[PDB]
């Protein structure tokens, strides 16, 4: 498919930066994370990234712990996961779906495989968080035979050598982590993936911002779970506060 | 791009984040440029001499083989500053980052050997020195977590997933990449990503570089093996490294059993496990079958890892070297044998090593074989598990 491609040829039109915001599958139960995950949709999430309960997930710090934690003391499991990523695209066909994945998960049954079940469900991209551009060829290969799109990080300490590996090698977009000007303007001159701007996204300024920028989006990668967290107690007040937030963070990316 | 290959047929590589790339690219080129650096080496040689007391003796061990046509001498790293061969590599590691112009360090331990060894080291060379260890280790290695204070050490207890030395290993990752500018990371083991498999061995490879000297001087021969635990690897590839090339001479790796292997209760990946990625490296894990990594279980502390450094996996699938394992019990007993019979309290972990070398010993006595059994450290750190366990027994 080409999720991706359509979404930001429509944002392009409306002069509008993309939100996408992560949540984990699952956190913290799977009706109620099926819940949390209409609820962003409903409130103006642009795309998805939806992350994979992993028991050592290297690359979180201790929000994204704590939810991985909750996922697995409600049984979560890859299979269940792969369930509930079909039933959200059976309800929501045009929404881009990004994972973000832990390698042992990726390589467990077979790499091939694990793209080919992507593609079943209808997931648009995948991230390895443990896989850089330098390890990535068999990931990127299989992602691509699936029409899935591997997405990789453009980390503070790039150099040229990663611009242009990135930029030939991602797909969707471009997960950044040189003045922020100057990684903008390369990627966009080696014809690379378009930027989305992750690094600590929890404020509607911080949107406009990225867009400002040169960027075309921001991905809001642990302040949705922050809000889980906070309001265990309360799944009325915890929709409540999901959606108050992502309007917010979606009305920054208009103007 | 490397300098050196990060991998060892299928085993090995980088797979970290793309932020901990030029951490990795900076430690290789630094080590690189260190082993052809005549005043580096001179350097190393000079603190593992003159502080850690090398060379370390080889001992003959006649009661324990007396009947049997079985010569054993042990490699006595146990007597090294410290009580384990973990010191040689982390002062040659503690002078790489010196040489980086780093001042701080980080380390992960379980059992507290590589803990103490990395506070020792960081307080003879004017580092500040963290120490990542699971808050279930913490609570069970008090007199480790003790010396490290004393030393100077911070101890940073992890609560993390299962509260253990995968999430101490995961933990330090996390804050190295963060801080790589400033700090080192002291991986403590021949395993992780490149170039830390690398790097171990070269620090380690003195082992058995002596034992070589050491065995041609007093036998006038090589070994026919040469035998040393398995946790994750630095021990036994230490001992391994200068004999690969002398084909006649066998390379035994000996992982925890645990409760038996058919318990699943063990740390045995490399021979019952399945390759996976974790930990920046491609190695045999113990893992669920959905591939969630398992947590391992051996009464050493220092052997209870789920994975193996990628050079055993590749050593073991060309043949070179062969893997077995050794349970608790047959642990338990070698250490009772070492202590009774030749007057020496071996680490539990190295008594999988010596419980091997007994087996092949007693399976056949009249087979002509001479064995380095490597003793990697001392037991003074077991006395009281040993003791709760022969009470618990009634013996
Ligand atoms: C005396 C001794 N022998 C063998 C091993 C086993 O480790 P390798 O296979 O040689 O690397 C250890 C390990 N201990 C570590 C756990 O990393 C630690 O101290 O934290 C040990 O202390
Ligand atoms: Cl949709
Ligand atoms: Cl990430
Ligand atoms: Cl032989
Ligand atoms: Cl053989
Ligand atoms: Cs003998
Ligand atoms: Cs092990």
């Amino acid at each position: 498919m080409e999720r991706y491609e359509n979404l930001f040829a429509q944002l392009n039109d409306r002069r509008e930066g993309a939100f996408v915001p992560f949540v984990t599958l699952g956190d913290p139960g799977i009706e109620q994370s099926l819940k949390i995950i209409d609820t962003l949709i409903d409130a103006g999430a642009d795309a998805l990234e939806l992350g994979v309960p992993f028991s050592d997930p290297l690359a979180d710090g201790p929000t994204i712990q704590n939810a991985n934690l909750r996922a697995f003391a409600a049984g979560v499991t890859p299979a269940q996961c792969f369930e509930m990523l079909a039933l959200i695209r059976e309800k929501h066909p045009t929404i881009p779906i990004g994972l973000l994945m832990y390698a042992n998960l990726v390589f467990n049954n077979g790499i091939d495989a694990f793209y080919a079940r992507c593609e079943q469900v209808g997931v648009d991209s995948v991230l390895v968080a443990d896989v850089p551009v330098e390890e990535s060829a068999p990931f990127r290969q299989a992602a691509l035979r699936h029409n899935i799109a591997p997405i990789f990080i453009c980390p503070p300490n790039a150099d040229d050598d990663l611009l242009r590996q990135v930029a030939s090698y991602g797909r969707g977009y471009t997960y950044l982590l040189l003045p922020l000007h100057h990684l903008i303007e390369k990627l966009k001159e080696y014809h690379a993936a378009p930027a989305l701007q992750g690094f600590g996204i929890s404020s509607p300024e911080q949107v406009s911002a990225a867009v400002r920028a040169g960027a075309a989006g921001a991905i809001s990668g642990s302040a949705i779970v922050k809000i889980i967290e906070k309001n265990l107690a309360s799944p009325k007040q915890m929709l409540a506060e999901l959606r108050s937030f992502v309007s917010a963070m979606k009305a920054a990316s208009r103007a | 791009t490397t300098l050196l290959n990060p991998y060892f047929g299928e085993f090995g590589g980088m797979y970290v984040p793309q932020i901990l790339m030029p951490a990795l690219n900076q430690l290789e080129e630094a080590f690189v440029s260190a082993q052809k650096d005549p005043e580096f080496q001179a350097q190393f040689a000079d603190l593992l001499k003159n502080y850690a007391g090398r060379p370390t003796a080889l001992t003959k061990c006649q009661n324990i083989t007396a009947g049997t046509r079985t010569t054993l001498y042990l490699k006595r790293e146990d007597l090294l500053h410290g009580g384990a061969h973990k010191t040689n590599q982390v002062l040659g590691q503690a002078l790489l980052a010196k040489r980086m112009g780093k001042s701080e360090i980080i380390a992960e331990t379980g059992a507290g050997a590589h803990g103490v060894a990395s506070a020792l080291a960081s307080a003879l060379l004017g580092l500040k020195c963290r120490i990542y260890m699971g808050a279930k280790d913490v609570e069970r290695q008090s007199p480790n977590v003790f010396r490290m204070r004393l030393m100077g050490a911070e101890v940073i207890p992890v609560h993390s997933g299962s509260a253990t030395l995968k999430d101490a290993c995961n933990e330090a990752l996390r804050d190295w990449s963060g801080s790589y500018e400033t700090a080192h990371y002291m991986l403590g083991t021949a395993a992780g990503p490149h170039p830390y498999p690398t790097i171990v061995r070269e620090f380690q490879r003195m082992i058995g570089e002596e034992t070589k000297a050491q065995i041609l001087d007093k036998e006038g021969r090589l070994p026919d093996a040469v035998i040393a635990c398995v946790g994750g690897g630095s021990n036994a590839i230490g001992m391994f490294a200068d004999f690969i090339n002398d084909t006649s001479v066998g390379l035994i790796g000996v992982e925890p059993g645990g409760h038996g292997i058919e318990t699943g209760e063990h740390g045995a990946p490399l021979k019952h496990g399945r390759v996976g990625i974790y930990f920046g490296m491609k190695a045999p894990m113990m893992q669920t079958a959905d591939g969630q990594i398992e947590e391992s279980y051996s009464i050493s502390a220092g052997l209870d890892f789920p994975s193996v450094g990628p050079q055993h996996a590749y050593l073991n699938s060309i043949g070179r070297a062969d893997y077995v394992s050794i349970t608790d019990d047959e642990a338990l007993e070698a250490f009772k044998t070492l202590c009774r019979h030749e007057g020496i309290i071996p680490a539990l972990e190295s008594s999988h090593a010596l419980a091997h070398a007994l087996k092949m010993m007693r399976e056949q006595p009249e087979k002509e074989q001479l064995l380095v059994v490597n003793l990697s450290g001392r037991g003074d750190k077991d006395i009281f598990t040993v003791h709760d366990i022969l009470k618990a027994r009634g013996e």
